[PDB]
């Protein structure tokens, strides 16, 4: 756990998460994928503490489910973000808190709008245009603050986002081992296998 | 601040035979550089052919002792009559020592009796209850004098045949209670002499089919 | 440790037990700790064991250059001088705690030093891990007007007692004494009631055991 | 979690050929302020029984309270309670054992030693001894504090081992025990001069002596000690 | 708390509350559940003394537990609700702990076991 | 420790018990704290018997080097010595010291020296552990120009209970006397000041 | 951060009839990190042998030091230093480091070339000597050789049984020991030949 | 300990050293650090001894009670999350445990699960856990590839272990050989180090560092 | 400063050490080389605590180049050593020792044999076949154990080192840059470009 990020852009929300797990001096993976779809058209990226990460965006995925089953309805991501939210708001406060940071990148359906929530372990809620959690921001923010437009395509964020990995993989200290990309649309979620 | 445990010294032998098993231990109790008991016994008969011996923090090991004696008193009540073996048994004290994983019993503690087979046993757990079936163990506070030089004369470790080449391993075999028996005196005689906490008297309680033996030796009291 | 001193009628005695430790461990089973700071000036030594080696020495060596310088017998308050002033400066940082005893041209006497340089006189001292022992000893059996006898016996006793009860001491006893008009009498291994028994087997190996990979022959000559 | 605030120092005992004898002085300690000279640190418990006990004098009387209450509750519904189910010394012992270290496991202990000597039904002798941590053993000789380093290399001369208990008579072993507790006043900083001695034997029963004295006290050779290495005078 | 056995044993061996809850079943409308060689068809009555309904919002009949598990009853529609629901939480509990869908036997078989509870827990028909 | 001196007509009674400890430990139950630095100028140690010798010792050097030069130190002199020592030294000691001698223009003369390394002069002065238990009964007893039966008896009974409350003071009771007659040792039993 | 058990090693030491041995593991490593199997603990000076271990830069350090003050004893003195000298002139060398020491357990051996008398003795980080009869034990695995020697030793073993107790003293001894091991030598020494014999051991 | 498990063509390789240690006290050379928890399931042990044994001997339980009231083996999916959800409810009271579940289904195929302390759990084709992890990978990671034979990956698992049992002060004793196939688990023998080592660097010329 | 490898062949010695410089969570430089030459046929690689190691390389290099110019001789890589280990040992008890490890790879021309030394910070020197320092050493000995043969060539050597390499870019958490691989032999040092 350590690189995730977010870019909104016109259509569609790109989150980008690292695939490195390691644990003192070995990197025990290279593959591993540090998302859960919580909806069909709503996706959470998760970085912090071992086991908690996992554990956390799984207990949400399961709530939200039963939520879409209980009310065969599709939660907004606004109203995804909020319950997140208030659940790492409890935590933080109980005996032992959930040490994970998380983006939430979401298609709502009924405001036709792409939408990209960034929340960490203390249960700090914010909408933004670009987003990422530990290390990372100290370089991509100040990137994305230059080339980042409103009105970008989904190919113009890919390009964008390469431009984030490529200053990552230059000045960072650790070997993340690359990212696995998922754009968040109004047709759903979906992998790019190329990156 | 209030510290719980204690070191009350000492050191525990188990060897197993063919036929039979040996657990020793040497009788002196202390705390610190004081002498509490010459001869205080650490080597418990618990019935059903199992002797036992938890050697550590002594108010630990005489909890523990009890409560596994308890333990096959209400195996019988539970299980009509039925004889507790001594696999049985291990698997028991292991739940017995994880269970207070989070407060331990600060002892090494050593079972020995006869496997289901008739065959000698000898048991060793760590503080928490990781066990383990050996021919041969140590426990205490001499156990890393003692133990180096059974994996030698137990094991023949390190032996190889005379004129082979260092390419022929001594064979195993089993040894004679005669032999064993020589074996536990020399190694609490050893201990005794090198280990401060060692001393006073040696009881041997030796296990075969027809049940409990005891013997005991004096040991070096300085 | 246990070391004591007796005064008697016509001198004085000093004893001292053989064992040294390094934590539980017995290193050495018959060290002398009856050091010779000159010929009718000795020195019980408890405590950091290079310590009063060295500091034993050192004063030992000053005293025979003094001696030679005065062209007269050192005394014992010279010594006793010399060690507490070195001691103090080091502010108990060499840990020798010392009995110090003799007899010179002003007669006999009988001292201890500890590390920090404080001293004390008495008729009967002790020192060391084994002192409480010993000290019950000569406050139960101490008496005013000792024979020579009566003071190795009392003294030896002391030892005893520290060597049984005291887990820090051991083996075997040491004398010196140093009588008035005659010459210092160095009792080594005065007694030694902790002999070794005999082992209950010879473990002398069959030859060609041990598996070799190489040999040669070393050049120790020229 | 405790601190020990008012103290009692040693208690010595061991065993002679037909029973056992213990004692402990009168002191309650407050640090080094010598504060309470009227003590009773040796409590019977019927007439077959003496619990020595040292370490923090609260801790020492919630234990009396504890061995009174026992002996209230043995009498319950017990026709045989002054014969064949009267208490003994062992199971007086295991009960506070038990307490003892019940109390070590949850941390908040009775800071404590304690030697319950006495006689049991069949005539032998018993002496055991249990602290603040549980821990149990037991000797022909058993001592506290500074007992243990005094007392015990006196008392183990005259008994040094099971076959020494019949040849060791009650003069000798009363003896060895006054004289034990003599040694303690000269070089026990918490000790007085004042204490009590008990002794339980098979025979003649219960003997509970109080206001003993150390005497016979050797300080003359004082006088001729001047300074501390060189002065004369 | 409410401890009252209502559940219990007749001179018969029988345990009326139990059968008269199959009564209450017997009331409520009719359902039915065919099975063909690839396929599941549960159909369900809709008594036609209410008119007026507002079909779109009305709770439906049929019930989805999960994605690929469907429920249908017949009798109180109002318990019916408290089964649901806690046969919906269980199939997620399922994925989160075995990472597997729930069984169509296994969600049955814990649906008939809170049914079970029911009948011989004190304070509760 | 428990220790004290007290000027009185003829001149100064110094007083000592001859408790040494290590803990609770009694290393020394024959100690003599009352040490020579002059022939008519001694001191009672409390503290570190380690640190107070070495001061003692180092005091007796200074005024027998005094004396070769100047003839005898007043007893002002000796205390100053001590005071110099223990002051620019209080980082590094443990060290309470009674200075008392007797001068045969100014009679018996008592001086105190705490941790600090100040100096009091005094009719009187008690220190050590066991003097916190007797301020009380030594103020309310002690007079001026006492004799040398009544100034006996009055540092007897104060030290006696000192002893007897304070469990790092006791054994024997030592005093040295002071007066133009020259110096005087005295000792007292327990048996005799115990039962006072 | 315990220098005295960051490299590991063994060193013993045993007299026997007219002769005497002593033996080393060859193990250096940084905690658990085995680094070199080739690292020789014993070294000679004239007809004394000393063995080291403990902290390996000081190990080296007091070889390169005795080695300079055994060279100028022989120059001034004209003849070989004998091992009683030499035991003296280590604990002199050690605490003259007393208030910042070195980290070694070293072990003298050898025989006397004027009495012909077999000579052990071991010391203490601050030079403090430990003289005996029958064996010196030093290193991470001492309580381990203290165990084996004082069983299987026996007083005046010929020179081949001699082999076999010490060798089989350390092998067992370092089996038990992680730090230890990794590979031995025995050094046989007699009045007027040495014979040096590598063991073959467990390499884990 | 030194513990590994890797994926390839024929299944799955398991093999682990035997050594347990008190600091530097090697306590014991003959220890068991696989659990066969099943025919078709294995679980690799390393870190706190009795954390691992009671833990994994108690996996077992549950994985029966499974069977017996779901009428189907476990999948090894489900028994390595009831392993870490198990040590998850216990994160922070200082268990340390280093596990691999290993074993074959029909649905899942050959599968490896690592299992931690403090609630890691990762899918995976080669995992080396233990103090010698990394001199196993060394080995392992330089000489792996998919299409390597049972022979030689059997070989390849064990020569790993031996790496790491040399190299690894707090690993050693003898190297436990296991291959996992669809037809269930089969174990490859007990190694002994004392005479594995001479026989593989005689044989294959390797460890050229040590005085042969 | 992390990895610094050693490797000692038939008629070589090759140094690997890592170009990276990190400093808090910024990759300062990736061009970095780890090594001073202290003679014609010696070369020392360095890694340790920032400052102190070129600090003390070279004070070392400044140290051997003037004995040359006394003695117009070079020293042998034995002797080079030898007084690097001396000048650790007094370092260890100074008041602010030196934390610096190094390489010393050498080729001995009396004695037409390549040799490689391996000193770590308190002085403590062995003579090896190849050596490492830092977390390196926990997966380059092993696959060293494995692979190495001492009668390989020069380009054995740097097959052998690229695995070395591999299995580091593999299994190591920090991105250390590659390496600049340098030989050692009879004809004097030179640097491989293309690794
Ligand atoms: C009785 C026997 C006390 O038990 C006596 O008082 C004797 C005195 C006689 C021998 C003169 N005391 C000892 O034997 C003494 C006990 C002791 C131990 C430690 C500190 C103080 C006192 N033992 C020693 O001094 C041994 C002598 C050996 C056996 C030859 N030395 C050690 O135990 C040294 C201690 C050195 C030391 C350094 C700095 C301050 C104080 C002491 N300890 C070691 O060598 C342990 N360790 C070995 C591995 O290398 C790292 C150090
Ligand atoms: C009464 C008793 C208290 O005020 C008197 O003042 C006497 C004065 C006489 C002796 C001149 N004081 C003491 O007896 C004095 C009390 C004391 C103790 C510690 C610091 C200051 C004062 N006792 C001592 O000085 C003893 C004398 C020895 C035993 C012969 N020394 C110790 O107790 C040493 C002192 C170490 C020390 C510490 C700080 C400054 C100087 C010296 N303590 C130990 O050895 C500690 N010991 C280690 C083993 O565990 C038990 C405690
Ligand atoms: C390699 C060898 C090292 O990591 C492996 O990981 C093995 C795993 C195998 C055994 C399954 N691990 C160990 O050997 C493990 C290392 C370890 C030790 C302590 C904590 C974590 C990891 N060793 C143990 O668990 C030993 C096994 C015994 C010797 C058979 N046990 C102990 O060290 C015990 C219990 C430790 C403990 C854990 C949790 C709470 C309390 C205690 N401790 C002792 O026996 C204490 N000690 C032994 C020496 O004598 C004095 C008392
Ligand atoms: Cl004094
Ligand atoms: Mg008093
Ligand atoms: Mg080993
Ligand atoms: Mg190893």
């Amino acid at each position: 756990m350590d690189i995730i990020l977010g870019i909104r852009v016109q259509d569609s929300v790109i989150l980008a998460s690292s695939k490195a797990v390691t644990r003192g001096i070995s990197v025990l993976k290279d593959s591993d994928d540090k998302t859960r779809q919580l909806s069909p058209h709503t996706l959470m990226s998760f970085a912090g503490e071992a086991g908690d990460t996992v554990q956390f965006a799984e207990y949400i995925q399961a709530n939200i489910q039963l939520y879409s089953i209980r009310e065969d309805y599709e939660l907004s991501p606004q109203a995804v973000s909020s319950f997140v939210r208030q659940e790492l708001a409890k935590s933080i406060r109980s005996r032992r808190p959930y040490q994970v940071n998380v983006l939430i990148g979401g298609y709502d359906k009924k405001k036709n709008k792409p939408e990209l929530y960034q929340i960490d372990y203390l249960g700090t809620k914010v909408e933004l245009p670009y987003g990422a959690h530990g290390y990372s921001g100290f370089y991509t923010f100040s990137l994305l603050d230059h080339h980042y437009r409103p009105d970008m395509t989904t190919e113009e964020g890919l390009d964008l986002l390469k431009l984030c990995v490529q200053e990552l993989e230059k000045r960072m200290p650790m070997d993340f081992k690359g990212v696995i990309v998922k754009i968040v649309d109004k047709d759903g979620i979906r992998q790019v296998d190329d990156f | 601040q209030f510290n719980p445990y204690g070191d009350n010294g000492g050191t525990i032998l188990g060897i197993a035979g063919e036929d039979f098993a040996v657990l020793a231990g040497d009788t002196r109790n202390i705390t610190d550089y004081s002498i509490n008991s010459r001869y205080e016994p650490k080597v418990f008969d618990c019935g059903d052919n199992i002797v036992m011996s938890a050697n550590g923090f002594a108010a630990d090991g005489d909890a523990l002792v009890k409560r596994f004696k308890n333990s096959v008193k209400w195996y019988h009540f539970d299980h009509n009559d039925k004889k507790l073996s001594i696999n049985s048994a291990a698997r028991n004290i292991q739940h017995l020592l994880y269970g207070k994983r989070f407060f331990p019993y600060y002892v090494h503690t050593i079972i020995a009796g006869l496997d289901e087979d008739g065959k000698g046993a000898v048991y060793s757990f760590d503080p928490v209850g990781s066990y383990e079936r050996e021919q041969c163990r140590a426990g205490g506070a001499a156990a890393s004098l003692i133990m180096p030089f059974l994996d030698n004369q137990v094991n023949f470790k390190n032996q190889y045949e005379p004129g082979t080449n260092g390419k022929v391993k001594k064979p195993l075999k089993y040894l004679s209670v005669e032999e064993v028996i020589k074996l536990v005196r020399d190694s609490f005689t050893s201990a005794t002499e090198r280990h401060i906490q060692v001393g006073d008297g040696l009881e041997i309680l030796i296990v075969t089919k027809d049940g409990v033996r005891k013997e005991f030796y004096e040991l070096k009291r300085d | 440790t246990t070391i004591v001193g007796v005064k008697f009628n016509n001198g004085v005695v000093i004893a001292a037990d053989t064992r040294s430790t390094q934590g539980p461990i017995v290193a050495d089973k018959n060290c002398a700790k009856l050091h010779r700071i000159s010929p009718k000036i000795w020195c019980a030594g408890a405590g950091t064991a290079a310590d009063t080696e060295a500091v034993t020495q050192l004063i030992g060596s000053n005293i025979e250059l003094h001696s030679l310088y005065t062209s007269r017998e050192p005394r014992v308050v010279s010594a006793l001088q010399m060690l507490k002033q070195h001691l103090f400066k080091y502010q108990g940082h060499i840990g020798a705690y010392l009995i110090v005893a003799g007899v010179d041209p002003t007669g006999s006497h009988l001292f201890s030093i500890h590390a920090h340089g404080s001293t004390d006189v008495g008729y009967y001292l002790s020192l060391g891990s084994g002192s409480l022992a010993a000290m019950a000893v000569l406050e139960s059996h101490w008496k005013q007007d000792l024979t020579k006898e009566e003071a190795i016996k009392l003294a030896s006793d002391a030892i005893q007692a520290g060597i049984w009860n005291d887990l820090g001491s051991g083996s075997n006893v040491d004398v010196c004494v140093m009588e008035i008009g005659k010459d210092a009498e160095y009792l080594r291994n005065y007694l030694t009631p902790n002999v070794r028994e005999e082992k209950q087997k010879s473990y002398k190996f069959p030859r060609g055991t041990t598996a070799v990979l190489k040999e040669s022959i070393v050049n120790i000559c020229d | 979690t405790q601190q020990p605030i008012v103290t009692g120092t040693s208690v010595i005992s061991m065993k002679y050929d037909n029973g056992v004898i213990i004692a402990a002085d009168n002191l309650g300690s407050y640090g080094s302020l010598l504060r309470f000279n009227g003590v009773e640190r040796l409590i019977p418990v019927g007439d077959n029984t003496v619990v020595g006990i040292s370490g923090d004098i609260s801790d020492m009387q919630h234990i009396e309270r504890l061995l009174k209450d026992l002996v209230t509750e043995n009498a319950y519904d017990n026709p045989l309670a002054d014969a064949e189910e009267a208490l003994e010394p062992s199971y007086i012992f295991e009960y506070l054992a038990t307490v003892m270290y019940q109390r070590r496991s949850k941390m908040n202990p009775l800071w404590n030693a304690i030697i319950v000597a006495g006689v049991q039904s069949n005539g032998d002798q018993f002496l055991r001894y249990v602290n603040l941590l549980g821990v149990t053993y037991s000797s022909p000789t058993l001592a506290t504090g500074f007992g243990a380093h005094m007392a015990n290399p006196l008392l183990r001369k005259v008994v040094d081992r099971e076959s020494d208990i019949p040849k060791t008579t009650v003069q000798v072993a009363e003896e060895a025990i006054v004289n034990a507790m003599r040694v303690l006043y000269y070089r026990d900083a918490r000790s007085s001069r004042n204490f009590s001695l008990a002794i339980i034997d098979k025979n003649t029963g219960l003997t509970f002596k109080k206001n003993l004295q150390v005497e016979n006290m050797k300080w003359d050779f004082a006088k001729d000690i001047k300074g501390y290495g060189t002065q004369k005078i | 708390g409410y401890d009252r056995a209502l559940s219990i044993f007749s001179p018969d061996g029988h345990i009326f509350q139990v059968e008269y809850a199959l009564e209450a079943v017997k009331r409520g409308t009719c359902a039915v559940g065919v099975k063909g060689k690839n396929c599941v068809v549960l159909g369900c009555e809709r008594r036609s003394t209410l008119k007026l309904q507002d079909t779109r919002i009305t709770p439906s009949k049929v019930s989805k537990i999960d994605s690929h598990v469907v429920l249908s009853f017949s009798g109180l529609n109002a318990d019916s609700r408290i089964l649901i629901e806690k046969a919906r939480v269980e199939a997620q509990s399922h994925r989160l702990t075995l990472e597997d869908p729930v069984t169509v036997e296994y969600l049955t078989r814990y649906v008939a076991g809170v049914q079970q509870r029911y009948t011989q827990s004190g304070g509760v028909r | 420790t428990s220790i004290m001196a007290v000027t009185f007509k003829d001149g100064v009674i110094l007083g000592a018990d001859s408790r040494t400890t290590t803990g609770a430990y009694i290393a020394n139950r024959v100690t003599d704290k009352l040490t020579r630095v002059h022939d008519k100028i001694w001191c009672c140690r409390s503290g570190s018997a380690a640190d107070t010798q070495a001061i003692a010792d180092i005091v007796q050097y200074h005024l027998e080097l005094y004396t070769s030069q100047y003839g005898t130190p007043s007893t002002e002199t000796a205390a100053s010595v001590f005071k110099e020592l223990c002051y620019e030294n209080k980082d590094n000691l443990t060290a309470g010291i009674i200075v008392a001698g007797y001068d045969d223009k100014n009679k018996g003369e008592v001086y105190t020296i705490p941790l600090g390394g100040s100096v009091h002069k005094l009719p009187y002065a008690i220190a050590g552990s066991g003097s916190t238990f007797i301020y009380g009964y030594c103020d309310k007893n002690f007079r001026e120009n006492m004799s040398k039966e009544e100034t006996v008896d009055f540092i007897k009974h104060s030290l006696s209970q000192a002893i007897k409350w304070d469990g790092s003071s006791g054994g024997v009771i030592r005093m040295v006397v002071l007066t133009a007659a020259g110096v005087e040792r005295l000792i007292f039993y327990p048996d005799e000041y115990e039962q006072l | 951060s315990d220098p005295s058990s960051i490299n590991g090693g063994i060193v013993v030491a045993m007299t026997g009839k007219d002769c005497v041995a002593i033996a080393c593991d060859l193990r250096l490593g940084s905690q658990s990190l085995g680094v070199s199997n080739k690292f020789e603990k014993i070294f000679h000076y004239g007809h004394v042998f000393l063995g080291i271990t403990g902290l390996a830069t000081d190990v080296t350090t007091l070889n390169e030091m005795f080695r300079y003050k055994t060279n100028l004893y022989k120059l001034k003195e004209e003849r070989a230093i004998e091992p009683e000298t030499f035991t003296q002139l280590v604990s002199s060398s050690l605490y003259e480091r007393r208030f910042g020491p070195y980290f070694v357990g070293p072990v003298v051996a050898g025989i006397n070339s004027k009495s012909g008398k077999p000579f052990i003795a071991g010391f203490d980080l601050i030079g403090c000597i430990d003289e005996a009869k029958d064996f010196i034990v030093s290193g991470t695995a001492s309580d381990q050789l203290f165990g084996m020697c004082e069983s299987l030793y026996e007083p005046n073993l010929e020179p081949e049984d001699l082999f076999e107790t010490i060798s089989q003293a350390l092998l067992n001894a370092a089996d038990r020991d992680a730090l230890s091991g990794w590979g031995a030598v025995v050094y046989i020494i007699k009045k007027d030949e040495v014979v040096k014999r590598y063991l073959k051991m467990r390499q884990d | 300990t030194t513990t590994l498990a890797f994926r390839f063509q024929g299944g799955i390789i398991v093999a682990v050293d035997s050594r347990a240690t008190a600091g530097n006290w090697v306590a014991s050379q003959t220890v068991k650090k696989v659990i066969e928890i099943n025919p078709f399931l294995l679980g690799t042990v390393a870190g706190g001894a009795a954390d691992c044994q009671f833990w994994e001997t108690w996996l077992g339980s549950q994985c029966r009670l499974h069977e017996l009231r779901e009428k189907e083996r476990i999948s090894v999916a489900a028994a390595s999350k009831i392993l870490s959800n198990l040590v998850y409810q216990y994160k922070g009271a200082g268990l340390s445990m280093g596990t691999m579940i290993c074993g074959y289904t029909r649905k899942e195929g050959p599968t490896i699960y690592y299992v931690d302390s403090d609630g890691t759990r990762l899918k995976g084709d080669i995992f080396c856990v233990g103090s010698g992890q990394t001199f196993a990978y060394g080995v392992l990671d330089s000489n792996y590839k998919w299409d390597l034979s049972v022979e030689d990956a059997l070989y390849l698992g064990k020569r790993s272990i031996l790496a790491a049992a040399h190299r690894d002060a707090y690993s050693g004793g003898s190297v436990n050989l296991y291959h996992v196939t669809e037809d269930g688990w089969i174990y490859h023998g007990n190694h002994d180090v004392g005479e594995l080592f001479w026989k593989v660097k005689e044989e294959e010329g390797s460890f050229n560092n040590v005085i042969g």
